[PDB]
């Protein structure tokens, strides 16, 4: 049950803010994360309970990621948007019995 | 595309070598660590020699293991990049930056001698960095080192990659000293991240080998005496005048200003 948000399109060097928010039984301990495929799906940025990130090697220094524990939602900040950018951000929520949940897909796109 | 997201607490990333070593961030501590993968029917065979030394900065430590069904699933924390690919990039290193460097390599090959094993593979291409910034370096695994049955490191299969074979495996009737044999890669790699080239090169194996069993090779006048002197110390010396991997740290170049 994850809703997201903040798809859209950007001049090449821009920035765009996604935001996705789970009000569910979800664990505590639950791992957070962004995915994108336009191509097949890797994971772009990723954030513990902890507050401890990843970050795939091209997008290193460029984008950022956080979560709010209490709102229980967890944000995707991107600086100097490259074309090679654009797809599709998938929203991920992992727990480990076991549960991996999807978000709907949100569009950005750079030009 | 993989039939699993997870092993245990880690979630799978991407190989980064077939479908032999997986990228790994585990989900509730956030690391990111590589994840080699054995078969349960030769995995401790494998990893016998890494529980064979007590555990030093650079020489790659084993973090977690995990046993499937099939597999078993070995952790270690990542790398960025290896010394080989950092020689090429930068051509050649700075004495000054060498010199770190090559203390950290000889430190780890000196763990392993004085623990009870010899290397018998040792390539620059073997060492990686453990941090983004290139300082530090660490002897990538002890898989294929071998365990000394006591004192004695005596060898008599011929092993090595061709630039760092020693004189003594070539023109061998029987045993030679696994220790030495290391000791002269040690002098190879020194040569290499220092000059930028291969001590010995040519064509084909057994020009290479000529040049090798003879001992032709030349050192820059640019480099300082002291790097010179610890070159030949190692390169320029049978076995039972060479230096050891422990004394190497002796040397009075670390000890340089720079």
């Amino acid at each position: 049950q994850l809703q997201e948000s903040g798809g859209g399109l950007v001049q090449a060097g821009g920035s765009l803010r996604l935001s996705c928010a789970a009000s569910g039984n979800i664990s505590a301990q639950a791992y957070m994360g962004w995915y994108r495929q336009a191509k097949e799906r890797e994971l772009v940025a990723g954030i513990s309970y902890g507050a401890t990130t990843y970050y795939a090697d091209s997008v290193k220094g460029r984008f950022t990621i956080s979560r709010d524990n209490a709102k229980n939602t967890v944000y995707l900040q991107m600086n100097s948007l490259k074309p090679e950018d654009t797809a599709v951000y998938y929203c991920a929520v992992i727990s480990a019995g076991y549960h991996f949940y999807w978000g709907q897909g949100t569009q950005v796109t750079v030009s | 595309s993989h039939c699993v997201s997870c092993i245990g607490k880690y979630l799978l990333l991407e190989p980064l070598e077939g479908d032999h070593v997986f990228r790994a961030v585990h989900l509730h501590s956030g690391e990111e660590l590589v994840c080699k993968v054995f078969d349960i029917s030769c995995y401790q065979e494998s990893l016998a020699p890494c529980f064979c030394l007590s555990a030093h900065s650079n020489i790659n430590q084993i973090t977690e293991i995990i046993l499937g069904e099939t597999k078993a699933y070995v952790f270690f924390e990542r790398s960025y990049g290896d010394m080989h690919s950092f020689v090429r990039t930068c051509k050649k290193l700075r004495e000054e930056e060498a010199a770190r460097l090559f203390y950290q390599i000889a430190s780890a090959v000196a763990h392993c001698h004085d623990g009870g094993l010899v290397l018998r593979d040792l390539k620059l291409r073997k060492f990686i960095f453990k941090d983004e910034e290139r300082t530090r370096v660490k002897l990538e695994s002890l898989e294929d080192a071998y365990i000394l049955r006591g004192d004695d490191d005596s060898l008599s299969d011929k092993h090595g990659c061709p630039a760092y074979v020693s004189p003594e495996i070539l023109n061998t009737s029987g045993s030679y000293s696994g220790k030495a044999a290391d000791v002269w890669s040690l002098g190879v790699m020194l040569y290499t991240m220092l000059v930028g080239r291969y001590p010995f090169h040519d064509i084909e194996p057994s020009s290479l080998f000529s040049k090798i069993r003879r001992g032709q090779f030349n050192i820059p006048e640019t480099l300082s005496p002291k790097a010179k002197c610890l070159i030949r110390s190692i390169l320029r010396r049978e076995p039972s005048e060479r230096l050891t991997s422990q004394e190497i740290l002796d040397h009075p170049w670390f000890s340089t200003d720079f």
